[PDB]
């Protein structure tokens, strides 16, 4: 038919990567940090997060 | 011809890896590291002199 | 020097009704020049005495075994022989070594390694 | 008791199990094993980004050297990390 | 100046491209050896172009080319070396090369299986050439097992023959025992002077280096068959001959020699190393001496010879002359390249013996190669005008005045003596008799394959020296005192086996019927010790002690 | 081995490690005849110790000098190449799977490949239907009849009647 | 390139002329020629990269780090400052590796522009190095705690060593 | 005249082999030795000192090299 | 990983729900495609450190290793279709869904992110194994090794449980390496041999000493279709690395104790390699091969202190592609003859021309020819125990003499003629023989240009 | 125990006989007969030791 | 590369008949048995091919004796032996 036994398979990688995304945006305790590092200004250590 | 055999064996790689030598020892912090000039009396490039 | 090795001795008539030992191997070499030539055989022949060579040998030690001897029992002086002896010698380096290296110094300042 | 088959070659050439689509049985492992991993795999590697941060260390390295150098910083201390932090007890 | 280096680059990247082209670049309408032939026959022309940049102004290049990993505190990426080895050594080795495979396109003629030759040989001269121009002991160790596992892939170049390939096996055999003493010292470079580029090493003299040398005579003896290692050279013989005549005259047994020559700032102190040194040179003189007589292949004899001439090269480093001890092998390396393929046109002449037994006399139509024979078995002679002349006078002119072990002496210039009678004995019995060999007489000389081979190689023979030594830098402060009755008897050394070979050869065919005697103590052609030990060491080790903590 | 060809066994290397000593070529030949006058002794007796006593003092003389390193005949069981020949090897019987346009070349040698064969093929209903009679039961040497009694095909066939040639 | 105080060499003071004699040389045959052959394929093609290459610029920055907190903070049960102290650390020793490695290039570049003499001049880099190389292993190698690199669990502790045995107990200094 | 045939085992599936290395390692190889040439030529990376990078500085891309 | 067993356990339900013989082309096609997956995300910088995700991951970060664990199911399925086809495709599935079930429990391991993670996911193997054990060999000794497979392994494994469980509740809990900054020492006692004994020995159990090396020349010997779990069983042995992980911190001070593993792994080595000249099977000859300069990784762990772990690290997958060809060697050259008797395979070199090269860079790499991945791993390791006593170049040197007497006296075996008997070994080392025996020397001598990513932290 | 020392594959014409052929049944120790012959002209006389004495 | 027919192998073998003083021109050419006029026991079996051993001399096994008798029989496998006419 479509083949879903084919390369929809491997499109598991961004189902797989979509979950990979969820736990890093409640992973978000510091932006307090002296290492560089800062998050002192900026939207820079702020952003991808 | 000892022509188009004979030219292109050895006269493109010396075009090649000169181009890797020039365009290298201003890049390294240490070329080719060569020794002094082994004089006795004492002219070439300079001016003093000697007995 | 291993060995003598033998290459001449005497007969006539010691024995001289021990003949047609030549007559197994001839019965062989019929039984097997027979197997050998075939129109159709495509792979080998099996040969048993390869086959009692190597289970006689990977197997059938250890049914064998019985340790009724001190020649099974001399592997105490070849098993945990040298293991002994290799153990005497590095403690006394890395001990003797070792003094040396804290009270008084012996390598130079270019040492970084080690 | 006992039926094994042999040099899976009738004449034809063979690759894997059998004529066609087996076949294609190649392509993928040729195509797929090298040519794509093992040239465009590795060619990703060959100038991966600086590894390990000692692209960082090199130019770092190189430009503390002088400014020490220059006037009155020594090299090389090793100097217990700013002391008299240490209160040291004696025993 | 900055073409100093820029075209010696050339030379050891040349040499890849029939290698690159060997993997089905629209290769060329067949014939592989003139390909290779001719890369060779424009490599050794661009080489000789910094050589004489050399002799001006010095003005010697090492470089830093490309990095390989880099380690805690020691880099080591890669460089080169041009001082006194690369830009003399090089087209010396390489003109050697050149002139060699026109006899392998001769003498490998038949062969459907050619192009493989010519192409492990190229291989073999290229980790032989990354071994001189290294200034990194690691890159030396990178060449040092390259032409090891070379020597396997051409002893054992025929399949079979049971007595080949366990020579091969012989073969890697005393090498990897010629390689525990090379790895000791490289384990003492780091563990004192945090590195082992020979350029750090030689800042400091390193105080007691009682340790690492020893280790390095040790892998010296692998290659350079020493007494104890002797038994690898004479059945590493059984390939084909334009091996033995690359494997055994100028590659692979110089090279055990050559690494004590680098280490000349080193070795002149610490008076353990020097007695060990020269006792060992001098044991090695007369055991190959008194083994090659009574001996019946003509590749054997020259098995022998390019042993004994090691007895002296070994010496020359105890006796504190490093640039004699290398200006010998710059000479020794147009004899025996020569000498070879000189023999291997008679090989092929009577289709095979290879033994100094029925052959007969010179000229039975063999005009021009007979004259070639009787100018390098001049030259091993002793000198009196010829080659060599330059390196054989002057260093034992140079254990004239020494500290040596008195013995020594007593067992150098006998050697010299010994090596007259090697010259008459392939004249006595393959250029003097009578023709006495099985019938059907096949000769033939005239390929001008071979004869474009010898012309070059016999006249760069001749005016090797007297372009080398009248051209060089002096290093050393020479002897030039020789007094009365001590001084020129080592030619009179030389003359006296003229006579004494020939009287005792013609009292095998001038005498009076001395029936061969069997009665003869004769353990002196056999050497007797691999007779005892290649029946021993196999059977101790892998009989008994393998049947006894195994299973 | 029979005592008549015992001594000739010995008498074939007797003069051949006396070869490899000599020096000249008449040497050899001045004492041919003078080899063979110690071997011309005994001529005719008896079979029993009273002439073993030739082959019994034959250890000594023989044995005690025996060719110091000898001539060895190239070709033979020692000796330099004496099986060099095997980068070759002839490797008969390789040309069993193709997948052609690699069997275009010989088509001749195809064409009389398959003619050969019949005899290879067939000959069991002849030469292995004798083979059980003409054996009696476990006896001796396997050779069969010379001509087989109205034609020897082979019995060795055909490995030992298309084997190895050497180059 | 780079600046020539870290990486020194003295002048050229190569000589010349010295003919003296209508002899045959060579030198005026090989350089007058092949400098030609190569100055093409190469001074024109470099040449025109450089203005090919000239056509856009790409950037890339210093990458300077913040240095807070140093070494003896903080209290034990803590982690995260007691991070920043390893954060700290890891660099002050992956740096001071390569240290070494200029100082050692300093003594490869003597060596090979004297080298016939090389042992009693230039005067300054058997003095030098071997006054880094022992300031090196004492208190910032830990030998042998090297395996684990135990940041600041150990460097602090041969210092330990160099300050509770050193300088107090040497009875009486 | 001096003349036979020889015997060679098998030759065709070892040249139907060694094609299929050499074909394909240009199939991917070839299109990627542009990717290092044609880059070469028209994208490099400069210089240093510094630059202050404004207030906030760049993101990743610190490195100096045309894909890295 | 964030999702690399995400998409490698979606490659279970697409075997089973294929079609018929494209059961092979499926599985092969998308096991190839995790190969760029795999080095995507990894590989990354690098300065102290890359903590991953979560309490699922700590990456591998300075030991990469896992690379080399996904080559393998796009590598024996090439391999095990020699003689497989012939059972059902009920069975034939099964064959490559337990396989996959054990590449899955080895992605979370390696990786781990603690110790009792790892302990749990060191022991979820050993039933994937045994069913490829027991089911699929030859004729019998296999179910003596199926028992001798266990038992040794599982007798170790559980002191670890009594002692890692003993940490969690003593000092805070193990559940990462990076609450492992509070440290406290390990003196010497009585009860503290115990602490760091059983907690060793579990380890030496599947990287053998020369004692209780029993078990490993019996799953080997025995062992299924062409190589298909003895491939996987290299990698698990090289598996139990986590002594890298335990023991470079947690009881740092004990080496007073060393010393009777290192010279029984020393003076081992040197007899363990010597044992085997005289082997008559050659699927044992490879097998203690592999226990030897294995043996060395030992004395190079225990012995602390970097130019080590440079090169013990390097030995890791050393013979991790080595050793893997070399059962590839002997999987193959063996559906012809059907004896794994050295003896009987002789009469070759002529018959198999293209192979020979096959041979010879595999043994061409014991002897290891110094620009490989192999005499960078050995010259770090003799450059470290020499600085321990100097006499240890002594053992490890006659280790580097026998084995080259060793690797050739089965190369050599091959180079004779005449062959005497065979009508059979007709097939001229088809397409797939000559496939799955490349991808190990062209990734081998590929990684000897830049080998800065393989090293440890270090 | 049997009689031992070295199949050295001489002439051995009546088949395959020794090494290379493959006889029958004649197997008795091996792997250290594959390379290890028979017996020299002389004996023993340990002179290679007096040689370097 | 020299090749070689089964003319010459008719003639040397022949040839060698004549170099003997002990058998005269008159004997016959391909056949006459050795016996003829072949004495005694040794030297008359080994001896007769002792010329031929230093000539074609490849070493010639101890099987080679009794069938030397008919001296057509010499002739027959030495072209089997040495790779010999078609
Ligand atoms: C008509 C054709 C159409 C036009 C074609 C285009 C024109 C030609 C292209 C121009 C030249 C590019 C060719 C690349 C090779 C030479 C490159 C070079 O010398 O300069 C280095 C040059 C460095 O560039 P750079 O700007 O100076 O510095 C950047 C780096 O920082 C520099 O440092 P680094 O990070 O790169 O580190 C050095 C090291 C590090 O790289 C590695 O070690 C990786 C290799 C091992 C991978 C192991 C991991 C695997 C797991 O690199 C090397 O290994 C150099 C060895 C040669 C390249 C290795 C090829 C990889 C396979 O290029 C590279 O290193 C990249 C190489 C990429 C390879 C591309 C694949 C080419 C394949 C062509 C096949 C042709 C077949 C023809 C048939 C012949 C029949 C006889
Ligand atoms: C042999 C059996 C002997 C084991 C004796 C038990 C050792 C022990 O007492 O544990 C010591 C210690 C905790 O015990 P404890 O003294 O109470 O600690 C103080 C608490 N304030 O510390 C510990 O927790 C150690 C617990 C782990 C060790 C238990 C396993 C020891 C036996 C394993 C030996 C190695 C494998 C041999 C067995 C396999 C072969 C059969």
């Amino acid at each position: 038919r479509d083949h879903w036994v084919h390369v929809l398979v491997p499109m598991g990688f961004v189902f797989g990567y979509y979950l990979d995304r969820k736990n890093d945006e409640k992973l978000t305790a510091f932006r307090n940090k002296s290492l560089l590092y800062k998050r002192e200004l900026k939207p820079n250590e702020e952003v991808t997060w | 011809r000892h022509s188009i055999f004979a030219f292109t064996h050895v006269l493109i790689p010396v075009w090649i890896i000169h181009y890797y030598l020039k365009y290298h020892v201003t890049t390294k912090p240490y070329t080719i590291v060569e020794k002094k000039p082994r004089i006795f009396p004492g002219d070439t490039i300079l001016e003093t002199g000697e007995v | 020097t291993t060995l003598d090795p033998a290459e001449y001795d005497i007969s006539s008539e010691t024995r001289k009704a021990q003949a047609e030992r030549l007559a197994i191997r001839s019965r062989l070499k019929r039984e097997y020049q027979l197997q050998y030539y075939d129109p159709s055989r495509r792979g080998v022949i099996e040969d048993p005495a390869l086959v009692r060579w190597t289970y006689a040998r990977s197997a059938n030690i250890y049914p064998n075994f019985r340790p009724n001897t001190k020649t099974s029992l001399l592997g105490a002086l070849f098993g945990i022989g040298p293991l002994v002896f290799w153990y005497y010698v590095f403690k006394t380096d890395r001990d003797r070594k070792e003094k040396l290296i804290q009270e008084g110094k012996l390598d130079r300042t270019f040492n970084i390694s080690y | 008791e006992d039926e094994n088959l042999y040099e899976k070659n009738p004449d034809s050439h063979g690759y894997d199990k059998d004529p066609a689509v087996d076949i294609w049985n190649m392509r993928v492992v040729f195509f797929f094993g090298f040519s794509i991993v093992l040239v465009l795999g590795s060619t990703f590697v060959a100038y991966l980004p600086d590894y390990r941060m000692q692209e960082w260390a090199r130019r770092e390295a190189e430009r503390l050297v002088k400014y020490r150098e220059a006037h009155g910083l020594p090299i090389m201390e090793s100097n217990c990390f700013d002391p008299s932090k240490i209160q040291l007890p004696e025993d | 100046m900055n073409m100093f280096s820029s075209l010696s680059l050339v030379t050891l990247l040349l040499l890849t491209m029939p290698i690159m082209m060997m993997s089905f670049n629209t290769y060329k309408p067949s014939n592989y050896p003139l390909y290779v032939k001719t890369a060779i026959s424009y490599a050794f022309i661009t080489s000789m172009i910094p050589t004489m940049m050399f002799i001006h102004s010095g003005q010697e290049l090492i470089i830093s080319n490309w990095h390989w990993l880099t380690i805690q505190t020691l880099k080591l990426s890669l460089s080169f070396k041009m001082d006194y080895f690369s830009m003399m050594f090089i087209p010396v080795a390489l003109f050697v090369t050149w002139s060699i495979m026109e006899f392998s396109m001769w003498y490998m003629y038949s062969d459907p299986n050619i192009n493989k030759f010519f192409k492990y040989l190229l291989l073999f001269l290229i980790t032989m050439l990354i071994l001189v121009t290294a200034n990194n002991l690691f890159q030396l160790f990178i060449g040092w097992e390259g032409v090891g596992i070379m020597s396997f892939l051409l002893i054992g170049w025929w399949y079979g023959r049971a007595d080949a390939n366990t020579a091969a096996l012989q073969a890697i055999l005393y090498n990897r025992i010629g390689d525990i003493g090379f790895i000791l010292a490289m384990a003492w470079f780091l563990t004192n002077l945090n590195t082992w580029d020979l350029q750090q090493i030689f800042m400091l003299n390193p105080s007691d280096s009682n340790m690492p040398l020893i280790g390095l005579a040790l892998a010296a003896t692998g290659k350079s068959a020493q007494f104890g290692l002797h038994p690898w050279l004479p059945s590493a013989m059984e390939g084909p001959t334009p091996v033995s005549a690359l494997l055994h005259s100028s590659t692979m047994v110089v090279a055990g020699i050559f690494l004590l020559i680098r280490f000349y700032p080193l070795t002149e102190n610490n008076k353990y190393i020097q007695s060990i040194t020269l006792c060992l040179g001098a044991i090695t003189t007369l055991f190959t001496a008194m083994c090659a007589l009574t001996q019946n292949d003509i590749k054997k004899i020259i098995a022998f010879s390019t042993s004994s001439q090691l007895g002296l090269m070994m010496v020359t480093i105890g006796i504190n002359q490093p640039y004699l001890a290398f200006l010998h092998i710059c000479t020794h390396a147009f004899f025996k390249a020569m000498l070879f393929m000189c023999s291997g046109s008679i090989i092929h002449s009577l289709n095979d013996e290879q033994d100094i037994r029925k052959m007969g006399g010179l000229f039975k139509a063999m005009p021009f190669t007979t004259t070639a024979l009787i100018v390098g078995s001049l030259a091993l002679t002793g000198m009196p005008f010829l080659t060599g002349f330059y390196s054989k006078d002057l260093i034992i002119e140079a254990a004239n005045t020494s500290y040596t072990n008195a013995w020594a002496l007593l067992m150098t210039l006998i050697a010299t003596s010994f090596t007259a009678i090697y010259s008459t004995r392939i004249i006595f019995f393959a250029l003097l008799g009578q023709p006495r060999f099985p019938t059907l007489v096949n000769i033939n000389e005239n390929n001008p394959l071979l004869i474009n081979s010898i012309k070059r190689l016999l006249i760069g023979s001749l005016f090797a020296g007297y372009i080398i030594s009248n051209n060089i830098p002096p290093t050393t402060i020479p002897q030039m005192t020789m007094p009365y009755y001590l001084k020129t008897t080592a030619l009179i050394v030389t003359i006296l086996g003229f006579i004494l070979a020939l009287e005792i050869s013609n009292m095998t065919k001038n005498l009076k019927y001395h029936y061969p005697s069997n009665a003869f103590k004769f353990s002196t052609l056999l050497g007797y010790f691999p007779t005892i030990m290649h029946r021993l060491a196999p059977y101790m080790n892998l009989s008994m002690s393998q049947k006894s903590a195994s299973s | 081995l029979t005592h008549q060809q015992k001594v000739l066994r010995l008498y074939k290397r007797a003069l051949r490690h006396l070869e490899s000593w000599c020096i000249h070529r008449d040497k050899y030949r001045y004492f041919a005849c003078l080899l063979r006058a110690r071997f011309d002794e005994h001529k005719n007796e008896k079979d029993m110790v009273k002439a073993t006593q030739l082959l019994r003092e034959a250890e000594e003389e023989f044995w005690h000098g025996q060719h110091p390193q000898p001539y060895i005949f190239p070709e033979s069981p020692g000796g330099t190449s004496y099986e060099r020949y095997e980068c070759y090897k002839v490797p008969e019987w390789c040309l069993d799977d193709w997948h052609p346009s690699e069997k275009a070349m010989y088509p001749d040698y195809f064409a009389k490949r398959e003619q050969w064969k019949k005899l290879r093929r067939e000959s069991w209903e002849r030469e292995v239907k004798q083979l059980q009679e003409e054996t009696p039961v476990g006896g001796p040497r396997t050779e069969a009849l010379p001509p087989a009694r109205k034609q020897g095909d082979l019995p060795p066939l055909w490995w030992h009647i298309v084997t190895r040639p050497r180059e | 390139s780079w600046d020539k105080d870290v990486y020194p060499e003295p002048p050229r003071r190569t000589p010349a002329p010295s003919p003296q004699t209508s002899l045959p040389n060579p030198i005026t045959y090989l350089t007058k020629a092949f400098d030609l052959l190569v100055d093409r394929p190469v001074t024109l093609v470099r040449e025109f990269i450089e203005r090919q290459h000239a056509k856009n610029k790409y950037y890339y920055y210093h990458r300077e780090f913040r240095r807070v907190p140093d070494i003896t903070e903080c209290q034990e049960k803590d982690v995260l400052c007691m991070f920043e102290a390893e954060m700290q650390w890891r660099r002050d020793y992956k740096v001071d590796q390569e240290i070494v490695n200029i100082i050692q290039e300093r003594l490869k570049a003597c060596q090979q522009r004297e080298g016939e003499s090389h042992r009693q001049n230039c005067a300054k880099e058997l003095e030098q190095f071997t006054q880094v190389v022992k300031a090196y292993q004492d208190r910032y190698h830990d030998l042998g705690a090297h395996y684990s690199a135990r940041k600041c669990l150990a460097k602090q502790k041969q210092r330990m060593l160099a300050e509770r045995k050193a300088a107090k107990e040497a009875a009486a200094a | 005249g001096k003349r036979l045939f020889i015997i060679k085992p098998s030759g065709f599936y070892d040249k139907r082999f060694l094609k299929l290395l050499r074909f394909y390692i240009l199939l991917t190889g070839i299109p990627v030795a542009i990717g290092i040439t044609l880059i070469n030529v028209f994208i490099g990376e400069a210089e240093l000192a510094e630059i202050p990078e404004g207030y906030v500085p760049e993101h990743w891309e610190y490195f100096k090299h045309p894909i890295s | 990983m964030l999702k690399y067993i995400i998409p490698t356990i979606m490659l279970m339900p697409l075997t089973w729900l294929s079609k018929n013989n494209m059961i092979w082309v499926n599985s092969t096609a998308h096991s190839l495609l995790i190969s760029f997956t795999s080095l995507l995300l990894m590989n990354q910088f690098g300065d102290n450190s890359l903590n991953f995700s979560l309490l699922f991951f700590s990456d591998s970060l300075s030991t990469p290793l896992l690379i080399l664990t996904m080559w393998l199911l796009p590598l024996m399925l090439m391999a095990s279709q020699h003689h497989l086809s012939k059972e059902n495709l009920t069975r034939k599935k099964l064959f490559i869904t337990m396989l996959i079930s054990l590449q899955l429990f080895l992605i979370m391991t390696f990786t781990a992110m603690e110790l009792i993670l790892f302990y749990i996911l060191f022991e979820a193997t050993l039933v994937p194994t045994l069913i490829i054990i027991t089911r699929w060999g030859n004729q019998t000794e296999r179910l003596n090794a199926g028992l001798y497979f266990l038992f040794y392994t599982l007798a170790g494994s559980l002191p670890l449980l009594v002692a890692l469980i003993y940490i969690q509740n003593t000092v805070g809990s193990l559940n990462f390496l990076m609450l492992q900054y509070w440290v406290q020492p390990v003196h010497n006692s009585w009860s503290n041999v115990f602490m760091w004994l059983a907690c060793m020995m579990a380890f030496m159990v599947k990287m053998p000493l020369y004692g209780l090396h029993l078990w490993l020349p019996k799953a080997h010997v025995e062992a299924p279709i062409a190589g298909s779990m003895v491939l996987a069983a290299v990698l698990l042995k090289l598996g139990g690395y986590g002594m890298l992980r335990i023991t470079l911190i947690l009881n740092p001070m004990t080496d007073f104790m060393a010393y009777p593993f290192i010279m029984l792994s020393l003076w081992g080595m040197i007899m363990t390699s010597s044992i085997c000249l005289r082997q008559t099977d050659l699927k044992s000859l490879i097998a203690y091969s592999s226990v030897s300069h294995m043996a060395l990784v030992i004395v190079a762990i225990l012995i602390q202190t970097p130019w080590s772990y440079m090169g013990a690290t390097a030995l890791m997958i050393a013979h991790g592609l080595t050793s893997s060809m070399l059962f590839c060697l002997a999987n193959s050259n063996y559906e012809r003859i059907h004896s794994r008797t050295m003896i009987l395979a002789r009469g070759l070199q002529t018959l198999l021309p293209l192979m020979a090269t096959w041979w010879l860079l595999a043994s061409l790499t014991n002897l290891a020819l110094p620009p490989t991945i192999n005499l960078i791993g050995e010259l770090f390791v003799v450059m470290s125990t020499f600085s321990w006593s100097n006499i240890t170049i002594i053992l490890m040197g006659v280790n580097m003499v026998i084995t080259a007497l060793y690797s050739l006296y089965m190369l050599i075996m091959t180079q004779r003629g005449k062959y005497t008997y065979h009508i059979n070994n007709i097939s001229p080392s088809f397409t797939r023989e000559n496939a799955l025996m490349s991808l190990h020397i062209l990734p081998l001598l590929l990684l000897t240009l830049n080998p800065k990513i393989i090293l440890g932290p270090l | 125990s049997q009689q031992e020392r070295d199949p050295w594959y001489d002439w051995d014409h009546p088949d395959l006989r020794l090494n290379w052929g493959e006889p029958m049944h004649w197997d008795l120790d091996m792997y250290i007969r594959n390379r290890v012959d028979t017996s020299p002209t002389p004996v023993n006389w340990n002179l290679m030791c007096k040689h370097l004495f | 590369a020299p090749p070689l027919t089964l003319e010459g192998i008719k003639d040397r073998v022949l040839y060698v008949l004549k170099l003997y003083d002990k058998i005269d021109p008159e004997k016959l050419s391909v056949n006459s048995h050795f016996m003829k006029d072949l004495g005694l026991d040794s030297l008359d079996q080994v001896e007769i091919i002792m010329a031929m051993e230093d000539e074609f001399g490849f070493e010639i096994p101890d099987i080679d004796a009794e069938k030397l008798m008919c001296p057509q029989e010499i002739v027959d496998y030495i072209a089997d032996k040495k790779d010999v006419y078609e």
